[PDB]
């Protein structure tokens, strides 16, 4: 689901950066749940196929 | 028991947080009392 | 709309990148940060888009 | 009482997978000198032929919470789960780490494991977690329990690869479960254990039990 999918990365997007700099708790803690759940990242990124 | 274990081990997590620094702040030092004053009672607590 | 979640996920990822400053002060955080990301994006694929 | 593990202790990571239809048991096993990168000895078929097991016996040298382990950085012990262990080659004396090469054909964001020189850094640092709710993190680690290795450095998980054809080892995003089993835990000084190198020696008439020089007529 692309649109989903890009809704809800423009909130995470909206979380993490802030004021034109990155809030590094909030950043890290969403690339952490990203890679822990690596079908986020979508089909192309996922690693075996 | 288990609520214990898990206050000392948040104390022992914030004790190495704070092992580099030469010196606790005053924030640093509010929640060495907090964290303190419960293991407090819930030392009392094991007691009676 | 799958081009749209795919340029969202980049720019959710590079928002998430550590700051300049943290990098030059060398915090192991950041530096793990970067180096997830530089893994995840292949430099290519971002020269090829 | 449960035997719990504890450092300075030789163990072997084991993983299990299932090709045509039967379990298989692999040790993971490094030879270091000369080749750097982790493989899988298959150990299942021990009673017909015997595993190399020399190269695939860890040492447990430390094992530390995150935060001790961050300020190590900047600047025995029973295993809990959630904690940073230590695992050094018991031959080669490098240490398990999560190499920034890649060699894996089929799965991009994986990294290979191998040994490495030195302790320095945060690759040589693997975390313990429960495999199962069944275990809880702060509780110790018994043997014989399902426990995931995530590398400090890299965030990815001890992965076995079965995509190609070849069962492989590297760190990737997949979870395998581990059995941490162990070789030893401490021997009384003087005694002999099993995986121990010595010589046979005849009494004591200074005769030992040998094979034939090299390059000798009897194909050694």
């Amino acid at each position: 689901n692309p649109c989903g999918g890009e809704r809800y990365l423009d909130f995470l997007r909206f979380a993490v950066f802030v004021n034109g700099e990155s809030v590094e708790e909030n950043a890290n803690v969403v690339v952490r749940l990203l890679i822990r759940k690596p079908e986020c990242f979508g089909p192309a990124l996922r690693g075996e196929g | 028991v288990d609520y214990l274990l898990r206050l000392q081990e948040s104390i022992s997590d914030f004790y190495w947080y704070y092992s580099g620094k030469d010196v606790i702040e005053e924030q640093g030092k509010r929640n060495f009392s907090k964290a303190m004053s419960v293991a407090k009672q819930v030392f009392n607590s094991l007691t009676e | 709309a799958i081009m749209s979640f795919y340029a969202a996920l980049i720019d959710l990822l590079g928002r998430c990148a550590p700051e300049t400053h943290l990098i030059q002060a060398g915090k192991g955080e950041a530096l793990r940060i970067r180096a997830i990301l530089r893994s995840l994006v292949p430099l290519d694929d971002l020269v090829g888009i | 009482e449960v035997q719990f593990l504890r450092t300075d202790d030789e163990v072997v990571l084991q993983c299990s997978a299932t090709v045509l239809k039967e379990q298989l048991k692999l040790c993971l096993a490094a030879e270091g000198f000369g080749n750097r990168l982790c493989f899988l000895e298959p150990t299942s078929n021990a009673q017909n032929v015997p595993p190399d097991l020399a190269i695939c016996c860890f040492i447990l040298e430390q094992s530390l919470s995150v935060r001790a382990l961050q300020e190590m950085l900047a600047n025995h012990r029973t295993l809990l789960y959630g904690h940073a262990i230590l695992l050094r080659h018991a031959h080669s004396r490098m240490y398990l780490s999560c190499l920034t090469t890649s060699r894996s054909m089929t799965d991009k964001l994986a990294f290979d494991v191998g040994l490495q020189e030195d302790a320095t850094g945060e690759a040589c640092w693997w975390t313990m977690h429960p495999a199962s709710k069944q275990r809880s993190e702060g509780e110790k680690v018994r043997v014989g329990d399902d426990l995931i290795l995530v590398s400090v450095s890299s965030e990815r998980y001890l992965h076995l690869s079965t995509a190609s054809g070849e069962l492989q080892v590297d760190a990737s995003f997949m979870q395998t479960l581990w059995n941490m089993n162990p070789i030893c835990s401490g021997c009384e000084e003087g005694f002999v254990t099993g995986g121990h190198v010595l010589r046979l020696f005849h009494g004591h008439m200074d005769e030992c039990l040998t094979i034939s020089p090299s390059d000798s007529d009897d194909q050694r």
